């Protein structure tokens, strides 16, 4: 029984543009979702709170 | 009078509600009974 909020699949997607074994799969996917949420929480907090050159929008 | 065959709540956010529905079917069935009762009050029903 995986927690809800950890089901499905998630991944970070980074882009540059010129513009304005059954349970093993489930537990690996949920752990990957947890780590992607950890990454994006770190990134969004550093974007909002840390003062940097040419600021970002979250 | 009217029967309330299916009531559904369309308001959804998949983050505050932790990847699940915003309102459990228990509470939806409760509101089903409440609006069915106020339909049985037999006023102008659809405004209520």
């Amino acid at each position: 029984q995986i927690p809800s909020d950890l089901e499905g699949s998630a991944y970070i997607k980074v882009s540059i543009q010129k513009q304005a074994p059954h349970w093993q799969t489930k537990l690996e996917a949920a752990q990957n979702v947890l780590l992607c949420k950890e990454i994006f929480a770190q990134l969004s907090r550093e974007a909002v709170q840390i003062k940097s050159q040419v600021p970002h929008i979250v | 009078p009217w029967r309330l065959l299916k009531l559904e709540i369309l308001v959804e956010d998949k983050e505050t509600g932790d990847g699940r529905a915003l309102v459990h079917s228990m509470q939806i069935s409760f509101i089903h009974q409440l609006v069915q009762s106020r339909l049985f009050a037999d006023e102008k029903p659809l405004q209520d």
